[PDB]
């Protein structure tokens, strides 16, 4: 079925590859071989989970955990039963997040759309990618990756944190923090302006852009304007994620003792280091 | 125990405001069709909410939604299969009938007004105190397109005055008459502005105003859909 | 061409606004114009409008903000270069555990900690009130008023409400750079581990949605723009192609789809709902839970 408006958007093109092989939708969704792709890599790493599943013995969603290699396997292979699945499961979830992106590109084609979104979807690829694959390889094994499971990647984040300490004091961690609660921050505003705007004290007409400018100005004494708002979440949100693979990449490779001490470059500059006083001396 | 008692009753709210969220982005496009444009048997689990109306600014009237849905405007396309889900054929020009990426939607054939009930987007030539203020003036520049060869010149920008913003170039044919080129669509460099999306024998048939001092909300429909349209469409033609 | 940066810029007369109900005495003058902005957002400063109740927030924000600068000094000892070095390491305390909710502490050991913080109540709250109040001058919905109140709830929750069902200031948030980073990593750790808190864990789903949808929404409006996609009002009253596309370009990958109005009530709420939330959370946090872990084992 269709939106009313739908019918004379699905028109051919726009594939990538294989030309109008793939050229069709089933109900909303589009295909597309990226779509086949998405469906091959997803639909195996699932069945591999499920298998993971039974030689960990359970099914609850809970307690299912795909463990990587223990760190003595290095960047070699694994029996199934501890650190192969992982392993296959992860190509599956690389190969399944770059078919989709590539399939919101054919989609963007058909469209006759920009491709910011899956440009976009990139940056948390590549956060991912970051976690599983880059981390792991410059730290020379996959067993400094995160299981797959739902409360046991959580314990991992947690013991890789405290690794390095009160894990609040990564600098590039600070940064990425400050993103997502601006992000947040942002997110909020917009929806209540618009929406604002759209629903306004009852009986009276819809407020317009320039209301919106006049609400902003007169609260902060700015307004960003409309595209100007979108771009900024856009950035606010692609930079929260950059500053989050990055504090990431990091740590166990540039930096691997405690992040607090870090800071003290700071205190040690000669011009004040050696002062009475203060919280340092 | 009051956290499990919270944290119980806070899934039920979630529940409730997913509910809520997904029934208010039915307001438009549902119910949903069948390719040839009758009701389809499965409209989901939501079902349609209770209308709202918008009272609209500047005596336009209102809207109420959901309402009676409709294209407004033939739809030049037909099926290339026997069964759903397929792709549907341009039956002629594609650009110049208006579907796939070059499609528009009847929107009101008025200009958008701003607050103070003056036109949204106005030639600079009109709009006082209006200049340019940083960056490359194009006003001047000849203008090429994805063929390489010069479809025309700029001639002015339209600017959105409340949002102090350029919206479009106006650019002059050969035969004097001018179109206007959506400003995301165009590349302002030192000596022209490029137009990737269209090649230049596609310059003409760009929808054109009908009064030279406005645009109406149909046409910069027509228009930004048209040059959208030539990344697929032009796409022969591009080198 | 993205869309990131504007191409070419360009300027009109002041935009003084809209008039409505807005007493238009208390508008300042339109500030300079930044063209630095302008590549990216709008290059107007100003004007600000700046009753009563925004002198009010505004002398009390700055006083809290001053307040724990007297302090810091004074705990660097008056030398500007210490000042700078150990920027981070200050830190105006609450009062300890046995002065309990009194007002009684010495200003060095807690009274300064509560001075700053009353008047961080008054800057925040009056600057709430403000925040509904322009929104009536122009007719406009008070949605950004009720937003506000999810993020002045967490606050709320964490330097005042917390605090006074547990029985003392002490609980409350330091004022210092390192030191509230300290603060929230105990609070961690004597607690139980908020991993095991379910609205701890519901608010990271929500500031991760937060981007996730943020990056969605802005990426869909800047890749609709070459149709107008950004001027939102005017495709909500009447449905543009630039709305067609965003939707169906979602339809088409994920199953489903928004409206132009409706995507912002996803947002408003994806945002809303983490410090929302975050706030329970952290309130049931030693009033009612003292381990996160323990009261995950029994379920409850
Ligand atoms: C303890 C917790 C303490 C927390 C304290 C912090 C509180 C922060 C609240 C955040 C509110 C943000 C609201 C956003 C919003 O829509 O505001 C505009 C909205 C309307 O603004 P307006 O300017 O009056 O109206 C302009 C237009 O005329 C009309 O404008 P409009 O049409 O755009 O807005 C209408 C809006 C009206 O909005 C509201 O009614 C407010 C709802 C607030 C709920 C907050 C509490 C939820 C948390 C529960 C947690 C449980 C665990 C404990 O409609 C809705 O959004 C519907 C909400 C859907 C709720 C789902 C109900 C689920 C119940 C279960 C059903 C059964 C399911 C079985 C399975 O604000 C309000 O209605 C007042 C809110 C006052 C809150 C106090
Ligand atoms: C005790 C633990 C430590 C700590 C240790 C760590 C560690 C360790 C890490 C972080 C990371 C992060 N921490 Mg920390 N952190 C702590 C305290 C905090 C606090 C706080 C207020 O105290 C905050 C706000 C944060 C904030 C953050 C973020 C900056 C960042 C997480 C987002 C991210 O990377 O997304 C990126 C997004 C992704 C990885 C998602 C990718 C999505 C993929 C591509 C798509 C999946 C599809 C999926 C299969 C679904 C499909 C099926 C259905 C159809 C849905 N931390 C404490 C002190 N923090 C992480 C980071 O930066 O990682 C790079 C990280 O590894
Ligand atoms: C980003 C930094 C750390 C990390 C730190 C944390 C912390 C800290 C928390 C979570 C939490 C969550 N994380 Mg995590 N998480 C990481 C990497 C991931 C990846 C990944 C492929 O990289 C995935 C899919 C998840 C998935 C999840 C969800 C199970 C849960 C809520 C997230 C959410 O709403 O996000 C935003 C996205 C949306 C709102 C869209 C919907 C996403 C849905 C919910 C994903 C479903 C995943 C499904 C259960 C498993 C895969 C399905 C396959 C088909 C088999 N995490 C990295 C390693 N994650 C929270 C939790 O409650 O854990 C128990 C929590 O507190
Ligand atoms: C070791 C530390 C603990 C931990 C301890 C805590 C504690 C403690 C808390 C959180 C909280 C949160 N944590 Mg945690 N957290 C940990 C691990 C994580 C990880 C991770 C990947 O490891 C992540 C992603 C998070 C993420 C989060 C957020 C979802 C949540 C805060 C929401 C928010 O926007 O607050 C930011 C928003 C505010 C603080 C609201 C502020 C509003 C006021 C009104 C603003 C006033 C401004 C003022 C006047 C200044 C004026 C400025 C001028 C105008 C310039 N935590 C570890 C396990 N976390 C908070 C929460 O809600 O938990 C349930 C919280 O209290
Ligand atoms: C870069 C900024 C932010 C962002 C952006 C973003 N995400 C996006 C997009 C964009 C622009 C999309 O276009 C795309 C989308 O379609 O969204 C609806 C997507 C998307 N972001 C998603 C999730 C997601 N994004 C996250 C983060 C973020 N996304 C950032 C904060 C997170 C976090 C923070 O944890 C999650 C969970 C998906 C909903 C969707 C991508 C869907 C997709 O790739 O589908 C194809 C793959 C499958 C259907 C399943 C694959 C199954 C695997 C083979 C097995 C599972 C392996 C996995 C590693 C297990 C992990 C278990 C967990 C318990 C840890
Ligand atoms: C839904 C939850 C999210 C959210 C929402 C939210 N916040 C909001 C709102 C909303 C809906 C508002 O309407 C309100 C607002 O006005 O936004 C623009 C606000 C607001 N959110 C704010 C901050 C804020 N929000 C945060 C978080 C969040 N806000 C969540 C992520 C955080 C975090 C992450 O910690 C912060 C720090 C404020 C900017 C603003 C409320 C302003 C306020 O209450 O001010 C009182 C104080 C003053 C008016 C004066 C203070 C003076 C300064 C302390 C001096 C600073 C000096 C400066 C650093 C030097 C440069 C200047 C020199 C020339 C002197
Ligand atoms: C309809 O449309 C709309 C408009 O238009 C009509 C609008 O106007 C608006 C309103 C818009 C505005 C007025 C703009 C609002 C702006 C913001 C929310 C803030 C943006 C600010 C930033 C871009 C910066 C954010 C990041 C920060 C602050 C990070 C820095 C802070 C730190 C303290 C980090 C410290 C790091 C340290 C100390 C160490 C690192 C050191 C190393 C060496 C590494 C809305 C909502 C809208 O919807
Ligand atoms: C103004 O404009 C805009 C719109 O429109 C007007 C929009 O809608 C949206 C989109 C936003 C929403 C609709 C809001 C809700 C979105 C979120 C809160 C984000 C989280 C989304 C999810 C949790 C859903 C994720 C679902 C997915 C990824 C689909 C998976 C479902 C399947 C059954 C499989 C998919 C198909 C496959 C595998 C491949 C191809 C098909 C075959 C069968 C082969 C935005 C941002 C926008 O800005
Ligand atoms: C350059 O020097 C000068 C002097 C010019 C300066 O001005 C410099 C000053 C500084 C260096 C200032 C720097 C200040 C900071 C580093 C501030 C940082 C603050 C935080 C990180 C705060 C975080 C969290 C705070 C919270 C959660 C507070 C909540 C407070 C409340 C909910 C209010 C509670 C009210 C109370 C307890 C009083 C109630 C009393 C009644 C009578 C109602
Ligand atoms: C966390 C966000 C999850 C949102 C899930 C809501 C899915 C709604 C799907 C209904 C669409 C029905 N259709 C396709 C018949 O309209
Ligand atoms: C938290 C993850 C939830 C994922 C749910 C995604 C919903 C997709 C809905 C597609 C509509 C399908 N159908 C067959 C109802 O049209
Ligand atoms: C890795 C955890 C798998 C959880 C399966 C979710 C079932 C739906
Ligand atoms: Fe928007």
């Amino acid at each position: 079925a269709l939106l009313s408006f739908e019918r004379k958007y699905r028109v051919p093109g726009g594939t990538l590859v294989g030309g109008n092989l793939f050229d069709f939708w089933v109900g909303p969704f589009y295909v597309g071989f990226f779509g086949v792709a998405t469906f091959f890599f997803a639909a195996l790493g699932i069945i591999l989970i499920a298998w993971s599943a039974v030689l960990q013995g359970t099914w609850n969603p809970q307690l299912i955990s795909v463990y990587p290699p223990a760190l003595e396997y290095g960047l070699g292979g694994a029996p199934l039963a501890k650190g192969g699945l992982w392993q296959i499961i992860t190509i599956c979830a690389t190969g399944a997040f770059v078919s989709w992106a590539l399939r919101e590109v054919e989609i963007c084609r058909k469209l006759g759309i920009g491709y910011h979104i899956p440009f976009a979807f990139a940056f948390a690829i590549l956060a991912y990618l970051t976690l599983v694959l880059f981390r792991p390889v410059m730290m020379g094994a996959w067993g400094y990756a995160f299981p797959y499971g739902i409360w046991t990647h959580l314990d991992w984040v947690s013991n890789t944190g405290y690794t390095y300490g009160n894990f609040h004091y990564n600098p590039a961690h600070m940064i990425a923090i400050s993103f997502f609660f601006t992000n947040a921050l942002a997110l909020a505003l917009h929806g209540a302006l618009v929406l604002s705007a759209a629903n306004p004290e009852k009986g009276k007409e819809m407020r317009t852009p320039d209301h919106w400018d006049t609400f902003f100005r007169d609260l902060v004494g700015y307004s960003i304007g409309t595209l100007g708002i979108h771009r900024l979440g856009l950035l606010l949100s692609l930079s929260a994620v950059f500053f989050s693979a990055l504090c990431m990449i990091i740590t166990g490779t540039i930096w691997f003792d405690q992040w607090v001490d870090w800071w003290q470059w700071w205190v040690k500059l000669p011009w004040w280091a050696n002062i009475p006083g203060g919280i340092n001396g | 125990d009051l956290a499990s008692l919270a944290i119980y009753s806070f899934w039920i709210f979630l529940a409730g405001l997913i509910y809520y969220l997904q029934t208010e982005n039915m307001r438009e496009g549902y119910p949903l069709e069948n390719e040839d444009g009758t009701p389809a048997a499965n409209q989901g689990p939501f079902p349609l909410p209770k209308p709202k109306t918008f009272i609209l600014p500047h005596g336009r009237g209102t809207l109420t939604v959901p309402g009676p849905e409709s294209e407004d405007r033939p739809i030049a396309l037909a099926r290339t299969a026997v069964s759903e889900g397929f792709p549907h054929a341009p039956t002629g020009d594609p650009m110049k009938d208006g579907v796939g990426p070059a499609s528009w939607v009847a929107r009101r054939d008025l200009p958008e007004l701003d607050g103070h009930g003056h036109n949204k987007i106005k030639p600079m030539k009109a709009a006082a105190g209006f200049h340019v203020s940083a960056g490359k003036n194009p006003i001047g520049l000849p203008v090429r397109g994805c063929d390489l060869e010069i479809a025309g010149k700029v001639v002015d920008i339209w600017v959105d005055i409340p949002e102090q913003m350029a919206r479009f170039l106006e650019v002059e044919l050969k035969d004097g008459s001018t179109r206007l080129l959506p400003m995301q669509m165009v590349k302002v460099q030192s000596n022209r502005v490029h137009v990737n999306a269209l090649s230049s024998d596609l310059f003409a048939g760009i929808p054109t105003i009908k009064s030279p001092t406005e645009v109406t909300l149909l046409e910069e429909d027509k228009i930004c859909g048209y040059v959208a349209g030539g990344l697929m469409y032009a796409a022969p033609k591009r080198k | 061409y993205q869309n990131i940066f504007s191409q070419v810029q360009v300027r009109g007369p002041a935009d003084l606004g809209m008039t409505e109900d807005v007493n238009l005495a208390n508008r300042s003058g339109v500030g300079p114009f930044s063209t630095l902005l302008g590549w990216f957002g709008n290059a107007q400063l100003g004007p600000i409008y700046l009753g009563s109740l925004g002198v009010l927030s505004l002398f009390s924000g700055l006083m809290w903000f001053f307040t724990i600068g007297i302090w810091f000094w004074y705990q660097a000892g008056w030398n500007p270069a210490v000042f700078l070095r150990d920027l981070f390491f200050f830190s105006l305390e609450p009062p300890a555990p046995e002065y309990g909710l009194s007002f009684a502490a010495p200003l060095k050991e807690g009274g300064l900690w509560l001075i700053a913080s009353f008047f961080m109540f008054v800057a925040v709250w009056s600057w709430w009130g403000r925040t509904y109040l322009r929104a009536q001058a122009l007719g406009m919905g008070k949605h950004t008023a009720w937003a506000f109140l999810s993020a002045i709830w967490l606050w709320m929750v964490l330097g005042f409400i917390r605090p006074i069902l547990m029985g003392s200031w002490s609980e409350a948030v330091p004022y210092g750079i390192f030191s509230h980073l300290d603060w929230t990593n105990n609070f961690s750790l004597v607690h139980g581990n908020l991993f095991y808190n379910p609205f701890h864990g519901l608010s990271i789903a929500f500031l991760y949605g937060s981007a996730l949808l943020f990056a969605m929404h802005g990426a869909t409006i800047l890749a609709v723009s070459r149709f107008g996609g950004e001027r939102e009002l005017e495709q909500i009253a009447d449905r543009g192609t630039a709305a067609e596309r965003a939707a169906l370009f979602w339809r088409w990958t994920m199953g489903f789809n928004a409206t132009m109005e409706g995507i912002h009530r996803w947002a408003i709420w994806m945002a809303v709902l983490v410090t929302l939330t975050g706030g329970i959370g952290i309130l049931l946090s030693g009033t009612v839970v003292d381990n996160w872990y323990v009261w995950g084992q029994n379920h409850g």
